[PDB]
């Protein structure tokens, strides 16, 4: 009951104007994840060039000094494809494409002229028994620092980081399809696993038993799941196609809100659009949830779920005409369609949107060419 | 946590015989060929037989009272006794390791009975508490329910994991959620059904007096009410019983 | 004899059903493996193009 | 009856073989699909950069 959905940085970026404060460009191939840990005032980004660069949350302003990474680490190898700051602990975790998972103690407790990084643990997985890692989520349940990670072969595991032993090991059926994302309840009572064929399984972490939740009508590829801060049994899925970010309940298993933003007829399935969405940040805030989705069109949208017609965009090109966000029921679902009447925006597919705050909330992004931009 | 001691609770222990759920194995043709009596046996009849389940309380390998039969009840498609047997023994007279044998019987011929199973479930389980609820005992085949201690026909041995967790749920020890457990409970029901189906042995269901004249919330717990001088003497001042015996006699 | 014959008939029917099911499953497996082979070839081609 | 039972047992053995083969094939398909999706994403990105 005591735990809260609110993440490290509460929402003070109530309304991003689209202003930019930094253009950190150090990565080389493709950034594919961003984390923020305000307990230490830091945030991190990985990529396919085999590096995991740590920045500083107070040096991003770049008002006086230049903006550059505080640390680096490129000894894991492969293609670092996920990471998670460990809550209540001063270390980070990363998972390479070699099939290796390792901790990396961050020397934030000491603040000398030489920031330090030091490996602590390590755990290597086979290439025919478990496979590489596709996701990672950390929660400090009870007195065990659980680090749950998924695998290609479909066996979600929990690697306790205090006694260094398995806490639980759920198994997933690969007759459905590969795993692509999953989210864990805010109080560790159930989890949702999305696949690459539309299936959205569910599990009961108290009994480790399986509960089904739903499928997808177009059998498309799911790209990102999340837990709604208000509905206890809600998961915000972002299916590929038609720039869609729908919301599915589990006790009943049916759609209840579609963030339609494409030219196809609402809830259409005649393969009409190639665009998709991957990257989300939902925040209940003051009872009026705000939802930012950055997708493959190089745009950063701001949906005001309280009033769908007051939403706007905060990045793009100078030739984009103004648009209008509707609100129309369609067979028992609010479908908020979107219809249209030196550019600082990203020039390639955006792969994440975080939001760290020190005094005034900033927004962080990263495209598939390594760029990073800390809006205001 | 409220409870009443076994010593104070002075009533007759009651047991419900539920339904014998399972599949019954038959012999080959040569068996009936050599012994024609098997044709008229109960098991060789097309419809379910009119079995009756005896019950006797044991302790330390010693029978504690006479067995109790089940009143005659006809059967058409299933074994559903649903009868509330009354046992001769009472709560304050049950030792710690008391165990209830339950034997099934069937006709074999004029004036003969043949056991079709046997199960033995302890009454006072772990932590010294009287087993309650609806327990499904195992059924050892073609062996009379053995009462020796340790028993050679025990009743109850991921199904085990869910058995413990379900208990902790209804004793208050679990996270609280409505829909999730509403679906998970049906999941456990299906899992238990599958596990029972796979098992080759039979399984006799049984229930204890979870609901009685007193509030159901109470539970039963085993209980009973029992340097001048250096060299011990444990009978220093008592009656000389041998003296009394001699005085009374002549 | 009659009871044994009834049991035999039931067993024969069940075996026939199972055999047909096995044949269908094998055919499906072969088709799926062939599809996987072709898919991997196409993936290699796409890698060259990229 | 004995012959029929033995045939059923052999059929069950072959079913187990088929199930194991299915599991291996599904693992292979998972790996392939992972690579395919990653390649499509990179292809689209490179095309956009070229334009």
């Amino acid at each position: 009951e005591n735990a809260e959905w609110e993440s490290k940085p509460p929402p003070p970026g109530w309304r991003p104007k689209g202003l930019l404060v930094a253009h950190l460009h150090e990565h080389k191939s493709a950034v594919n994840r961003i984390r923020v840990s305000d307990e230490h005032s830091l945030f991190a980004t990985c990529s396919n060039d085999g590096t995991v660069k740590i920045w500083n949350s107070q040096k991003m302003e770049g008002k006086t000094t230049t903006t550059r990474s505080i640390l680096t680490y490129s000894r894991i190898g492969g293609r670092v494809k996920t990471l998670t700051f460990c809550q209540g602990s001063h270390y980070l975790a990363i998972a390479s494409d070699n099939g290796a998972v390792q901790l990396l103690g961050i020397e934030a407790s000491k603040l000398p002229k030489s920031p330090k990084i030091h490996p602590l643990q390590s755990r290597i997985l086979d290439q025919k028994e478990d496979g590489c890692v596709v996701d990672m989520h950390h929660f400090n349940s009870g007195a065990q620092s659980v680090l749950a990670y998924a695998t290609v072969n479909g066996s979600l595991v929990g690697w306790d980081l205090r006694s260094s032993s398995n806490a639980w090991t759920l198994k997933h059926d690969l007759k459905s399809g590969l795993i692509t994302s999953f989210a864990v309840d805010i109080h560790q009572c159930w989890l949702c696993i999305g696949t690459s064929s539309g299936t959205m399984a569910c599990w009961d972490m108290r009994f480790q038993l399986p509960i089904s939740s739903h499928c997808h009508p177009s059998r498309a590829r799911i790209r990102r799941l999340s837990m709604h801060p208000l509905y206890q049994s809600w998961v915000i899925a972002a299916v590929q196609g038609n720039n869609e970010v729908s919301m599915w309940d589990m006790e009943t298993g049916d759609r209840r809100f579609t963030l339609w933003a494409s030219s196809a007829p609402p809830l259409s399935e005649l393969q009409p659009s190639p665009h998709s969405v991957h990257g989300i940040y939902c925040s209940p805030a003051d009872g009026n949830p705000i939802l930012l989705t950055a997708g493959s069109d190089m745009k950063i949208r701001f949906w005001d779920l309280a009033y769908p017609e007051r939403s706007y965009v905060v990045a793009g090109s100078t030739s984009s005409p103004s648009v209008s966000y509707y609100r129309k029921i369609i067979e028992g679902t609010e479908v908020v369609q979107e219809i249209q009447n030196l550019p600082v925006g990203h020039h390639d597919i955006i792969t994440d949107v975080a939001t760290f705050q020190t005094t005034q909330g900033f927004i962080v992004t990263a495209s598939r060419d390594g760029i990073v931009k800390v809006w205001k | 946590f409220h409870y009443i001691y076994s010593c104070d609770l002075d009533i007759n222990v009651q047991l419900k015989i539920g339904s014998l759920e399972g599949k019954r194995e038959q012999k080959s043709y040569k068996a009936v060929l050599e012994d024609p009596m098997l044709k008229f046996s109960g098991l060789y009849q097309e419809t379910c037989s009119d079995l009756y389940v005896t019950c006797q309380v044991f302790a330390e390998g010693k029978p504690l009272a006479l067995p109790v039969r089940t009143s005659y009840k006809a059967f058409s498609t299933r074994w559903n006794w649903n009868e509330w047997l009354k046992l001769p023994v009472k709560y304050p007279d049950l030792p710690r390791n008391a165990q209830v044998a339950l034997t099934i019987w069937d006709v074999y011929g004029p004036g003969k009975a043949v056991p079709v199973g046997g199960t033995t479930v302890s009454l006072f389980g772990k932590y010294g508490m009287f087993r309650q609820g609806m327990h499904d005992l195992k059924v050892w085949p073609n062996v009379e329910a053995d009462g020796s201690e340790p028993t050679k026909t025990p009743g109850r041995t991921q199904m085990s994991r869910l058995a413990k967790l379900t208990k902790a749920h209804r004793q208050g020890h679990m996270v609280k959620v409505d829909w999730l457990d509403r679906l998970t409970f049906r999941e456990i029901e299906m899992i238990n059904e599958s596990e029972k189906r796979s098992s080759n042995f039979m399984y006799l269901m049984v229930e204890f007096r979870c609901v009685k004249c007193d509030d159901k919330e109470y539970g039963i717990v085993y209980y009973e009410k029992d340097e001048l001088v250096k060299v011990p003497d444990p009978q220093m001042s008592m009656e000389n019983l041998v003296e009394s015996k001699h005085h009374k006699l002549a | 004899l009659e009871r044994q014959k009834k049991a035999l008939g039931r067993e024969v029917a069940l075996l026939h059903k199972q055999q047909i099911a096995l044949q269908d499953k094998g055919s499906a497996f072969s088709a799926e493996h062939l599809k996987l082979q072709l898919q991997k070839e196409s993936l290699n081609e796409l890698r060259k193009e990229c | 009856r004995k012959i029929v039972a033995e045939n059923l047992e052999k059929v069950q053995a072959e079913a187990e073989r088929l199930d194991q083969e299915e599991a291996q094939y599904q693992r292979e398909y998972s790996e392939f699909k992972r690579q395919q999706l990653e390649l499509d994403d990179e292809l689209k990105s490179v095309e956009n950069q070229m334009r």
